[PDB]
């Protein structure tokens, strides 16, 4: 019967900056509120019980605060570790319910990426379909583009890309970019290449090779 | 003479009743028409007349204690305390009252037994809590199912207590009835439980 | 030190039951409360319902009448089963431990404190397919830094796991998120950056696990 309502839905914060973020229950609901903080591939991992109390284990920057229907987590120095999605969940009543979720994003200091680029394998050409992939590595912030051109054509609808999540340590990003044609498409064809924009390039750097 | 305390918060051990010097003698005991400090933590107190009109009259008395915390209690968790029956700004409880619970996310069966060698009767108090919610008691007492085996030659209760949410009395929805018996010499009197069993402490040889 | 393990099928046939086990280490069940939750890809946590040790349960009213949580005391194990299943059951699956708590008995508070790893279930009619891999070689690169991978493509359904080096080699390993194809099948890229020097003083061998399938087959990547 308790809706729970966080707030914001994400934030960036600097490292060593105290963030704050908020819970709301719809009807009282007292103390009767935890935290859980989830990093991405892990479950959930408690932190605060019943509205203020720390979990053991848990970091001392890490406080709770609030009563009724209006509650606080506060990270008082911010650290690159604690980049995750954050969660309050009451246990006044069932059915247990859960916050949307805060997504804490960490802001760090402009860093180009590493562009790296993977022609297909004969192993994988074998079988009758190639991929090309581009690597960006260890950039800030996540905004990039990845623009293919196979044989000085700028390509379209043949490319998908997937990003990795923030780095826990350097809060930096990494992205593959890859182009998939058929061997025979791919034969058709020479020059590939992946040109690759973003703030800490001061203009677009390009990897490319022949076959 | 009970001061501010009734007979009820002075003969179960209500913290702001101080009265502790005792005594073998009056008759008459003393109260004020509304006493202010009697059952501080809220239940019903079984013969509560009776008992009064019993207690006046007290040739030879004292206070000792039947079931010592440190000894008789080695299964069980006896620090339950309650911000009703307060002390200076802190949560306290009955002085001859225990509050068990569990330890180690047990409550084991119990069985405790006084055998009265005192030559007189002694007077034994204890309670039975009743949660306001199933939660509570499974959280205290690590079952849904509880009994409470009060036996003597003269008396015999079998308890089953029961989730009941009423209406808050000193910011509690829960309750502790309370109850005695007079307890001949040569009789023995015998508690069993697995869970409720607010175990006496303290108990009154006159 | 106590621990919980979820075990079960990640592929699930549409109107066809899910059963999920959880595995309880370094403790016992009794007395807590023993519960489930999911959490579908990208969207927050949702309860599904708990057992306590006696064998009481509560459930979610949203899937009440499709779910069964049971206890099994004599093998440390308690059990999840969802009846009908649809794409919207599709989750991360997690088992929990829900304990009381208390520091005074006038306030008595729960919370979730143990939690299994969690295990991906895939509401699907499609037929599991083992992944092929393929050696993403380095070339003439970079300063002093070389990155190499492995392409695993073309496998079904979520998830693979993917270690370098049976696991000895952590540091500056990407595993890039899956993405679905066309096709209906996944696809992942594992990169590495290791020294330029290494190509040759070491070997790089990319080990990819997929379990629906029982597919465990590594790639060497050589220059
Ligand atoms: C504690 O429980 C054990 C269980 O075997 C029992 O033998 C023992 O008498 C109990 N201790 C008491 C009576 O306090
Ligand atoms: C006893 O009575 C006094 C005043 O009547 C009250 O302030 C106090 O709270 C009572 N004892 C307890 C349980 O605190
Ligand atoms: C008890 O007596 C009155 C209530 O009749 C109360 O106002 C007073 O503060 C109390 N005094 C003692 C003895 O604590």
């Amino acid at each position: 019967d308790i809706q729970m309502t966080q707030s914001p839905s994400s934030l960036s914060a600097s490292v060593g900056d105290r963030v704050t973020i908020t819970c709301r229950a719809s009807q009282s609901i007292s103390s009767y509120l935890n935290w859980y903080q989830q990093k991405p591939g892990k479950a959930p991992k408690l932190l605060i019980y019943a509205a203020s109390s720390l979990q053991s284990g848990v970091p001392s920057r890490f406080s709770g605060s609030g009563s009724g229907t209006d509650f606080t987590l506060t990270i008082s120095s911010l650290q690159p570790e604690d980049f995750a999605t954050y969660y309050c969940q009451q246990s006044y009543s069932i059915p247990l319910t859960f916050g949307q979720g805060t997504r804490l994003e960490i802001k760090r200091t402009v860093a180009a990426p590493s562009v790296f680029i993977f022609p297909p394998s004969d192993e994988q050409l074998k079988s009758g379909t190639a991929s090309v992939v581009c690597l960006l590595n260890n950039f800030y912030p996540r905004e990039a583009k990845v623009q293919w051109k196979v044989d000085n054509a700028l390509q379209s609808g043949n490319s998908q890309e997937s990003v990795t999540e923030q780095d826990s340590k350097d809060s930096t990003y990494s992205l593959s970019s890859t182009l998939t044609l058929s061997k025979a498409d791919y034969e058709k064809h020479k020059v590939y290449a992946c040109e690759v924009t973003h703030q800490g390039l001061s203009s677009p750097v390009t990897k490319s090779f022949n076959r | 003479q009970l001061g501010n305390c009734s007979v009820a918060g002075w003969i179960l051990g209500n913290p702001e009743c101080e009265l502790l010097i005792s005594r073998e003698s009056w008759s008459y005991i003393v109260e004020k028409p509304n006493p202010e400090n009697g059952t501080c933590y809220p239940g019903h107190f079984a013969d509560y007349e009776e008992l009064r009109e019993q207690l006046s009259s007290v040739s030879s008395f004292e206070r000792f204690e039947i079931f010592p915390k440190e000894s008789s209690w080695p299964n069980h968790t006896t620090t339950g305390v309650s911000a009703s029956c307060s002390h200076n700004g802190e949560s306290s409880f009955y002085k001859n009252l225990l509050w068990l619970t569990g330890k180690n996310g047990l409550y084991p069966n119990l069985s405790k037994s006084y055998a009265n060698n005192k030559e007189k009767e002694v007077l034994v108090l204890w309670g039975v809590h009743h949660p306001p919610n199933i939660g509570d008691q499974r959280a205290l007492y690590h079952t849904e199912n509880a009994y409470v085996s009060v036996v003597s030659s003269h008396y015999s209760r079998k308890f089953t207590p029961e989730i009941a949410k009423r209406p808050k009395v000193r910011d509690q929805e829960g309750r502790i009835n309370y109850y005695w018996t007079l307890l001949e010499p040569g009789d023995t009197i015998i508690f069993e439980a697995n869970g409720n069993l607010i175990a006496p402490r303290y108990a009154f040889a006159l | 030190q106590v621990q919980l393990q979820e075990s079960g099928p990640g592929l699930v046939k549409p109107s066809e039951t899910l059963s999920l086990t959880c595995t309880v280490s370094g403790g016992s069940i009794s007395s807590y409360y023993w519960s489930w939750i999911r959490q579908p890809p990208g969207k927050g946590l949702e309860w599904i319902g708990y057992i306590y040790y006696s064998g009481s349960t509560d459930y979610n009213p949203s899937l009440k009448s499709r779910v069964t949580i049971s206890v099994d005391t004599s093998k440390n194990q308690f059990s999840l089963k969802l009846s009908s299943v649809t794409a919207a059951d599709t989750a991360v699956y997690y088992c929990a431990r829900r304990r009381s708590d208390f520091e005074t008995v006038d306030f008595i508070y729960h919370y979730m404190d143990v939690w299994g790893k969690g295990t991906t279930v895939t509401v699907s009619s499609a037929s599991t397919k083992g992944p092929s891999v393929f050696p993403l070689a380095p070339s003439s690169k970079s300063g002093g830094t070389a990155a190499l991978g492995c392409l695993v493509k073309d496998y079904f359904p979520e998830p693979v796991t993917v270690s370098w080096n049976s696991g000895a080699l952590t540091s500056g390993v990407h595993t890039f998120p899956a993405v679905l194809q066309s096709s209906g099948l996944y696809s992942l890229s594992s990169v590495v950056t290791v020294p330029s020097s290494s190509l040759g003083t070491q070997t790089y061998i990319c080990n990819v696990n997929h379990k629906p399938s029982n597919t465990k087959v590594d790639k060497r990547v050589e220059p």
